[PDB]
């Protein structure tokens, strides 16, 4: 079970899905959606 | 068995999620060297 739980929802190019995980680096990753450094939960992506 | 023996080194050329499993042996490697030396110190100490 889970304390709270907030789903974070957008679109980027299919090269950058590497740039979503934490830790990561990159042009999205830098700038505009950062994960910390010692995060928990899933990423889960698809091409649309 | 880290990349390198100077812990500035290490820092100085990984990320945060890799420079830490460099780092951790230094840490296990060097506690390990103290818990020698303080172990044979209270040795030598009961001879004293």
């Amino acid at each position: 079970c889970f304390t709270n739980v907030y789903a974070d929802s957008f679109v980027i190019r299919g090269d950058e899905v590497r740039q979503i995980a934490p830790g990561q680096t990159g042009n999205i990753a830098d700038y505009n959606y950062k994960l910390p450094d010692d995060f928990t939960g899933c990423v889960i992506a698809w091409n649309s | 068995g880290a990349i390198s023996s100077v812990l500035n080194d290490i820092l100085s050329r990984l990320d945060k999620v890799e420079a830490e499993v460099q780092i951790d042996r230094l840490i296990t490697g060097r506690l390990q060297s103290l818990q020698t030396y303080v172990t044979q110190q209270l040795i030598r100490a009961a001879e004293i």
